[PDB]
RNA sequence: UCCGCGGUAGCUCAGGGUAGAGCAGCCGGCUGUUAACCGGUAGGUCGCAGGUUCGAGUCCUGCCCGCGGAG
């Protein structure tokens, strides 16, 4: 739909100004029941509405997670400590949308400093699934997915480290990519796991997410970690293998729910009569890390996350002593956030570091490894992107229960491997998602093999109540 | 393998203030994390890889107009950002 | 320096209500033992100095010593 209003746009049946006001009265009157969004881009939004040319993302309007620096507008990152925080400067992929036509609707809800799994860890307060007001979007990226399904916006950016990107964009029915370690830019992200993080396309159609892409992709000179590869995304007019080998991962076929399995057998008959070579593959220690992920990442959040005293620019918890000021300040972080930089403070404690981080480094070059040996007799890989749909509210506040969430997503991090979460159909009224990824470097082969699964099917997207 | 008196050590050294009724609440979380952690497999690690990091040229770029940045201080003095005192 | 296990007969180690067992020692028995064994018996700064308890080897505060482990 998104690409469907570009081209309304342009032939100049629709002006952007009138795009804006279709969404930003569907935001206000849907969005206050759904709690999606944190913040709005105010006046300078219908102002800015009204000084665009026909550029490629004129008449487009973009949300953004909260954890991505906008300026002039409040990045809170869903915490407390930055509640009233906005930047002086704005992150490189936001800036490249802006420079191609494109605005900021608002800023979107998510899990305080992207940790976190089902939204119910937002300082602020919880987002509500489309498909089921009495279930999660997932996390941390829900706010994002769920502005997707009730088509509150057409473009949506998210941020992944463990699936935060993913999870939610299955849990809503929608499109979530993981770009390829160093394609999309870091710069403007108040990320937590420098070695894992991302920032992640959403859209309601592949299409769309080529558009996101391609605009938002490409190399930073303010980002070390950036690769040079030209995005050439909105090439996904086909010619694609046919015959692509296609690898099922066996460790992840197991403990899957009815609707996920059913999804799951009924995708590969689809990628078999698309030309595919079906063939199950083993990963074998993908089950194990899970666990060097909760050691790896909380070690990178502990020095992240501790600039954020009440110095410069966070809240200040008013101590009124020097340590004392910043002892309090931090003990604004919330359950979540404590419980992950205390494990990331013990793992690289002196003791403890070779005895665990030493340990989960060297565990996770072994993934690396055999990824690269899996994609020596595959070209694609297919797992679910979670065991099962979107949860209810209170169901799994469990540290380590809320933690399996992300099984089948942490090794795309681990790895730095492009993954994208597809609605492959439904159990009952809720989404369900398959995750496909690829070998570095090839994310646009993700994108076309899922325009021609997204084809091949006349659409298993689902628009719970969306319009114009 | 978790005593209380390393939480405060690892509080400490997190500069975290928590109350006594989430010390005893997290030293429970804590346990089993560090319980599930644990279970991870040693496994041999090989050449670290080769190196492919770029260098910035020493070329200025236009900084922040001093306004901009004390606009994020709670405090500012003088054109100073200012904090309780050691 | 920190951390984790240790310190009990001589030697090597068992364990909130006489502190114990086999090795050797002592007494008694046995003509083929290979680390002989059978009975009886003797053997103590439970680490040291302070607490809780009616009662502490056992629990809890500090220190000495040994081994091991950390970028
Ligand atoms: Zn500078």
């Amino acid at each position: 739909l998104a690409h469907e209003i570009r081209a309304r746009v342009a032939r100049g049946e629709v002006s952007p100004l009138e795009v804006a006001q279709a969404y930003l009265k569907r935001v206000q009157e849907l969005d206050p029941g759904l709690g999606a969004f944190l913040s709005l881009n105010e006046r300078l939004l219908e102002e800015a509405e009204a000084v665009d040319p026909g550029l490629p993302l004129a008449g487009l309007v973009v949300a953004v997670k909260d954890n991505i620096a906008t300026r002039g507008l409040r990045t809170t990152a869903g915490s407390r400590l930055l509640e009233n925080f906005v930047p002086p400067y704005e992150a490189t992929a936001v800036a490249r949308l802006k420079a191609l036509g494109a605005l900021v609707l608002g800023k979107t809800n998510l899990d305080e400093f992207g940790m976190g799994s089902s939204t119910e860890h937002s300082a602020f307060f919880p987002t509500k699934n489309p498909f089921d007001p009495d279930r999660v979007p997932g996390g941390s990226s829900g706010g994002s997915a769920a502005a997707l399904a009730a088509d509150l916006a057409p473009l949506a950016l998210g941020s992944d480290t463990g699936g935060s990107v993913r999870q939610p964009a299955a849990f809503c029915g929608v499109y979530g990519l993981k770009p390829t370690y160093g394609r999309v830019s870091r710069f403007g992200l108040i990320a937590y796991a420098s070695s894992l993080d991302q920032i992640g396309p959403m859209a309601r159609s592949v299409r769309d997410l080529a558009l996101l892409m391609d605009a938002a992709a490409g190399p930073d000179p303010l980002d070390a970690t950036s690769l040079d590869l030209p995005p050439r995304f909105q090439e996904a007019l086909e010619g694609p293998l046919p015959p692509l080998r296609l690898g099922v991962v066996r460790e992840a076929l197991a403990g899957n729910s009815p609707g996920v399995e059913r999804a799951l057998e009924e995708a590969l008959k689809v990628f078999r009569e698309l030309g595919l070579s079906v063939r199950e593959v083993s990963w074998p220690s993908l089950p194990q890390a899970l666990a060097a992920y909760y050691i790896l990442a909380p070690a990178e959040a502990s020095s992240n996350l501790a600039r954020y005293d009440g110095t410069l620019y966070g809240r200040r918890a008013a101590g009124e002593e020097v340590e004392g000021m910043m002892e309090a300040t931090r003990a604004l972080f919330g359950l979540e956030v404590k419980r992950r930089v205390l494990v990331g403070t013990f793992v690289l404690s002196s003791g403890y570091y070779e005895a665990y981080y030493g340990r989960a480094q060297a565990f996770r070059r072994r993934l690396k490894a055999e990824a690269q040996a899996l994609f020596r007799e595959v070209d694609l890989l297919l797992l679910p992107t979670t065991p099962h749909p979107a949860f209810p509210f209170g169901a799994r506040r469990d540290p380590l229960a809320m933690y399996r969430e992300d099984l089948y997503t942490v090794g795309a991090n681990l790895t730095g491997l492009p993954a994208l979460s597809f609605p492959a159909g439904f159990e009952g009224h809720l989404p369900v998602g398959l995750q496909l990824l690829a070998p570095w470097g090839e994310d646009e082969r993700l994108l076309r093999a899922a325009l021609a699964f997204e084809e091949a099917t006349a659409r298993a997207h689902l628009k719970a109540p969306l319009g114009e | 393998e978790l005593s209380p008196e390393l939480l405060r050590k690892l509080e400490t050294l997190a500069k975290i203030r928590l109350s006594p009724e989430e010390e005893a609440l997290l030293l429970q979380d804590l346990k089993r994390i560090l319980d599930f952690v644990d279970a991870l497999p040693r496994v041999e690690e090989g050449g670290a890889e080769e190196a492919l990091g770029r260098l910035r040229e020493d070329e200025p770029r236009p900084s922040l107009p001093q306004a901009e940045a004390l606009a994020l201080a709670p405090e500012a003095e003088d054109g100073f950002f200012r904090v309780p005192p050691v």
